[PDB]
């Protein structure tokens, strides 16, 4: 069973910091491009930041660019989203997703409504 | 034009008969120990000579007879009963300095195109074995390639058989039968048929280059057409239109001007009826070349110069656009030191063209290299 | 027996005529995929060249399995509504269509929809484009860019910036196999011109002329 | 074309040579 | 909400898949091996028949 | 609320303990002493050509000489494989055909795809003019697989996370099997056709039954989408082949994976799984364009088919094990023997 167990999400004032982590079991973590998908209170699912298999291909939305910094550690099967200088437009449920196929540059259906390999999400509130 | 060998043998035979009818006309030879009438198979002497220097001084059947009309050779018989003799000779003496004329370039041109046609024909039977023996390459583009390669192989075969027939037309055994009078190879219709096959295989090569260019132009500029109707049209243009202007050349060279075999071109209009359709294939391939290269330089603008040069040097052998630089030279008007270099940049180019379209469109072709990679890979798992 | 094999072979022959006649119709038409009851074919024919576009409606929002049916279309039409950020939501879908293994030879015709909406957005003071893309705040409109009239340099800024995002995804990989054609939403003439351009580049690639 | 020319030139270079060789055959024989 | 009712139907479906018996994997594995050795003669892809009674020649 | 998800987590944890409690050996551990299987040389006997686009599904008749094949050009060709003669060529209304089926009686042929409708065609209608017997609509996504149970029943998996048992004579869903959270990509009917397994894009398979309609079993273990599923010929096991490039043998009573057919050099997912008549060869089509033939017990690949120029979309072994047809995206069906 592909299990994405997000953790580390709490409450903080604007300008604070949180460190999310999704503990990922059931699959070989190194073969997959991971992702961070936040879901706002009033809207759908926004992709935030992906990181490829190695950990050197990193992209972001510009809404988090310069402010958040993901990293994966392949040995501990972990994926982090260091959060910094949070805004009230950044309060959301942060699902840590996982594109389905291994070794693929494409990353489909991650922000879909009923995507399978997405976790349950830490509610990050500011 | 210039004289023939068969014309010279016919002129010699009629001269021989005509001067034998005057050799036994009236013998005067009432002198003592002097030369009599004879025919030395070269020039007939007077019926009686009592010691005077009177010869016919040149025979008129020979090729360069109109160049030298002058005579009066001082070659007469002495009072020893026969003609005067040379240094250790038993032949009657006669001077031959008054009737005499004044190559390796053809051998050099022949070596280049023979090497080129052999290398091309080898590369093209390998390319045909490849394009027929993979079954994933079996698209209509490769069928137009295969008929192009078969036209090239027919061109190389016809060029070999043509040179063999030229070796058999003027061999010493063939010349020996021809100046004995009758029954040479030059009379036989197999000579005419190999010199008709050479023109058809050349014209089919030029029209399959034209079909390659027309097919590429309809792929790019025109819409999708029905593959079987366009292929039945392409085989009819590539193999049937060469018949449509070779059969007029065959019948005209047969009935109007049949000097020798159909190998030398005396009347240049009768060779124009085989040149102008070939010039038409050349011209349409040059139009298709410049239009496809405009399509490539418009596609490359969306270094540029080094990819465009590779695409141009790839397209030049497929359409035969290396003929365009010397097609308008028109060898009626090329005579001199141009007629060599023209032949060079014709013959060699066309010969190695069969090499160049086999390297570029079979061997370094990416789909064929892909098929070789997959064939060796599915042999490696065995 | 031999007679029933003869009947079966004459049925094979009369089926091969229909497959020969259907190959002519199938190779003539261009299959598109409009990717702005489960499929909506819309046949249209401009300059006698037959297109039939496929608007995949009544499907789920999870496209990683039925998008492989459309690997042999001539083009994916990608209508993106230039305004949840639903511009990055199309940036990421183009990023996954471009780098998909099967759509790696399939070219994309990219329609950047709703430029008048973007104009009345950017002149009114509703510039979310700088908030969601701070790389636009240091952007400069290129010299090879046409400000066709009714355009001040605040809408031709964001417009060419948004196609620069997609041509930044598009020119990372996929150099010769497939091409992204960006346009700003006559609309069918652009699809036809770019399908002619796709087909021409496919044919030029089959000869190694490109 | 090239082989019409070449062969024309070849054939008549050889036919003229055969004419001169025939004339050389008549001088002795 | 309705998502909690859907989770309740899910956990009831998971309750249905809990009262079933799971045999030892050695017994099921030996059943599969018994099937592969029992039908070992009538499978022409593994053990090819002679080309007489082969329709693909 | 959230603690209901915790109770479901403890229930699936109880399932995990109850499944590793019945696991002390493997299928590999018992099979160290069995005979190996040689390099399976299969040459392509027939090459059925005649499809214009990529063949997305083929299916054998139960007499194992007629095979229907659907391609994405919009064509459903019934072939005599013994003579390479086309028996029928049904033109379809929608060209996007993701599946085909042949009725086990041999009278009907299903097709379906992105049009969300299963079209059922009568082959033996009056004298032979293949018209549509029944268009079964009621699915909300694309049809991925369809498998006739009888002449009168079919079951269709769809990409609306749902399988459905229909009735061909009436035209309406007899049963609706819900429970998947991803697009059901395949289904496989048992030899008894009472149960059927259905793997989906959520990496899970589910064993159903057409009588009741509730989910009998659920099989996790794969990492990505299950592109293919097929039953072992006794109905007790089934092999799932997914897009994480593994096959896995799940047994029903063991309720978990018995073997995992992977390789290090293999990176792309299994498009099609099929078994032999014995179940000794698990043939598996691939996106590296070749069908590997896995020894099902020993889990070492016996042979490779390797003739196809493109992705081997479909792969089907006969009823009597006599041949194996692989269609592919190069539009050629190859019969291997
Ligand atoms: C005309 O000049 C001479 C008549 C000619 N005779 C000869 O053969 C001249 C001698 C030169 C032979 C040239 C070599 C032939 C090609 C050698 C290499 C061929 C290799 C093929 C490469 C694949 C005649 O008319 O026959």
């Amino acid at each position: 069973q592909v299990q994405l167990q997000e953790s580390g999400g709490g409450l903080v004032q604007p300008g604070g910091s949180l460190r999310l982590s999704c503990a990922a079991s059931g699959f070989t973590f190194s073969n997959y491009k991971m992702n961070w998908v936040r879901q706002a209170p009033g809207k759908g699912l926004e992709w935030v930041s992906d990181i490829s298999q190695s950990g050197a291909s990193i992209s972001y939305t510009g809404s988090v660019k310069g402010r958040f910094t993901i990293s994966r550690d392949n040995a501990k099967n972990t994926l982090y989203l260091q959060m910094n200088s949070l805004k009230p437009e950044d309060t959301a449920v942060y699902y840590c997703a996982r594109c389905p196929a291994p070794f693929t540059r494409d990353c489909f259906d991650v922000t879909s409504t009923t995507y399978a390999y997405r976790g349950q999400g830490t509610q990050v509130t500011v | 034009a210039t004289v023939s060998l068969w014309e010279t043998v016919q002129k010699w035979r009629e001269y021989r008969r005509q001067c034998q009818r005057s050799l036994t006309e009236d013998p005067p030879p009432a002198t003592d120990l002097f030369c009599n009438r004879t025919f030395d198979e070269y020039a007939c002497w007077p019926d009686g000579e009592p010691g005077s220097f009177v010869n016919v001084s040149c025979p008129w059947y020979l090729p360069w007879a109109s160049s030298v009309p002058q005579g009066h050779v001082y070659r007469f018989c002495t009072a020893e009963g026969l003609w005067l003799q040379k240094d250790n000779s038993s032949l009657p003496w006669r001077d031959l300095s008054e009737c005499e004329e004044s190559e390796e370039q053809l051998l050099f041109l022949y070596i280049i195109y023979t090497v080129g046609y052999a290398l091309s024909f080898s590369a093209l039977v390998i390319a045909s074995a490849i394009l027929l023996g993979f079954r994933h390459l079996h698209c209509t583009r490769n069928y137009i390639h295969l008929n192009l390669f078969a036209s090239f192989i027919l061109r190389a075969l016809s060029v070999f058989i043509k040179d063999a027939a030229l070796k058999w037309m003027y061999s010493t055994a063939a010349q020996q039968h021809q100046w004995d009078g009758l029954l040479s190879y030059q009379d036989s219709l197999s000579c005419r048929l190999v010199f008709l096959l050479m023109q058809y295989c050349v014209a089919a090569n030029y029209y399959w280059l034209l079909v390659e260019g027309v097919y590429l132009y309809t792929l790019l500029a025109f819409s999708v057409l029905s593959e079987q109707w366009i292929f039945r049209l392409y085989v009819s243009i590539g193999w049937g239109v060469p018949l449509l202007f070779v059969v007029p050349w065959g019948i005209v060279k047969y009935l109007y001007e049949d000097e020798g075999c159909w190998t030398r071109n005396s009347n240049m209009n009768y060779w124009l009826i085989i040149r102008l359709p070939i010039l038409f294939a050349i011209g349409v391939n040059f139009l298709i070349f410049v239009r496809v290269i405009c399509i490539v330089v418009s596609k490359l603008k969306a270094d540029i110069k080094c990819r465009l040069a590779k695409s141009t040097l790839t397209l030049i052998p497929l359409l035969g656009t290396h003929e365009v630089i010397f097609a308008f030279v028109m060898d009626e008007h090329a005579r001199g030191t141009l007629r060599f270099i023209k032949l060079f940049t014709e013959l060699s180019f066309t010969s190695f063209q069969g090499l160049m379209v086999a390297i570029l469109y079979c061997f370094v072709n990416n789909e064929v290299q892909l098929e070789f990679r997959k064939s060796w890979e599915r042999w490696r798992l065995e | 027996q031999r007679n029933e094999e003869k009947a079966q072979r004459e049925a094979n022959k009369k089926i091969e005529k229909q497959l020969q006649k259907d190959k002519q119709v199938y190779r003539a038409t261009h299959r598109l995929l409009l990717l702005g009851s489960g499929i909506f074919e819309t046949k249209f024919q401009v300059d006698k060249v037959n297109f039939h576009m496929f608007d995949v409606g009544a499907q789920r929002d999870e496209r990683r399995k039925w998008i492989q049916c459309f690997n042999d279309v001539t083009a994916i039409i990608f209508v993106v509504a230039s305004s949840t950020n639903r511009l990055q939501a199309a940036l990421k879908l183009f990023d996954s269509i471009w780098n998909n293994k099967w759509l790696r030879d399939t070219s994309v015709i990219l329609f950047l929809n709703k430029q008048d909406l973007l104009a009345e957005k950017v002149l009114a003071g509703k510039s979310k484009i700088e908030d969601y893309f701070p790389e636009f705040a240091r952007y400069t409109t290129p010299e090879d860019a046409t400000p066709e009239p009714g355009e001040d340099p605040r809408v031709t800024r964001a417009k060419y910036f948004i196609r620069d995002e997609f041509l930044r995804i598009s020119t990372a990989s996929g150099d010769g196999r497939h091409y992204c054609y960006p346009h700003f939403t006559e609309n069918i003439r652009r699809v036809f011109n770019d399908c002619r351009d796709i087909i021409q580049r496919m044919h030029l690639r089959q000869y190694e002329l490109l | 074309h090239a082989q019409g020319t070449f062969t024309s030139d070849k054939s008549k270079y050889l036919d003229e040579r055969a004419a001169q060789d025939f004339v050389q055959w008549l001088l002795d024989g | 909400t309705a998502s909690i009712a859907q989770a309740r139907k899910l956990v009831e479906q998971l309750k249905m898949e809990a009262n079933i018996d799971r045999i030892k994997v050695s017994k099921a594995a030996a059943d599969l091996m018994a099937y592969c050795e029992a039908h070992a003669k009538e499978d022409p892809l593994l053990t090819p028949v002679p080309a007489s009674e082969n329709p693909f020649r | 609320l959230d603690q209901l998800r915790q109770e479901a987590e403890q229930l699936k944890n109880q399932i995990r303990d109850a499944r590793k409690a019945c696991a002390d050996a493997t299928l590999s551990q018992i099979t160290n002493n069995i005979d190996p299987v040689g390099r399976i040389q299969m040459r392509t006997r027939r090459t059925l050509r005649g499809h214009l686009a990529k063949i997305y599904a083929m299916h054998w008749g139960t007499d194992s000489r007629l095979l229907v094949s659907a391609s994405q050009d919009g064509k459903l060709i019934i072939w005599d494989s013994y003579t390479t003669n086309k028996v029928h060529a049904i033109p379809l209304r929608s060209s996007w055909v993701m599946t085909c089926a042949y009725a086990p009686s041999g009278n009907y042929v299903a097709c379906g795809g992105l049009d969300n409708i299963c079209s059922i065609y009568n082959l033996k209608t009056r004298e032979g003019n293949v018209r549509v017997s029944r268009e079964l609509a009621g699915h909300t996504g694309y049809l991925s697989c369809c498998r006739f149970l009888d002449d009168n029943q079919i079951v269709t998996s769809s990409g609306d996370t749902t399988c459905a048992l229909w009735d061909i004579e009436t035209g309406q869903q007899t049963t609706t099997f819900t429970g998947h959270t991803g697009d059901v990509m395949s289904l496989s009917l048992a030899p008894d056709t009472r149960l059927f397994v259905s793997g989906a894009c959520d990496a899970s398979a589910k064993l159903w039954d057409v009588r009741e309609g509730m989910c009998r079993q659920t099989f996790t273990g794969h990492e990505s989408d299950i592109n293919a599923i097929c039953f072992f010929p006794n109905g007790n096991a089934f092999a799932t082949g997914s897009d994480d490039a593994t096959c896995r043998l799940f047994d029903l009573r063991a309720d978990q994976e018995l073997m995992t057919y992977s390789h290090d050099n293999i990176i792309c997912g299994i498009t099609s799984v099929s078994f032999s008549k014995s179940g000794r060869l698990l043939l598996a089509g691939y996106d590296d364009f070749n069908c590997n033939v896995w020894d099902a017990l020993k889990a070492d690949r016996a042979g490779v088919l390797a003739g196809h120029d493109n992705r081997v979309s479909c792969l089907g072994v006969t009823d009597d094990g006599m041949a194996v047809a692989t269609g592919s995206w190069d539009s050629f069906l190859k019969i291997w023997n």
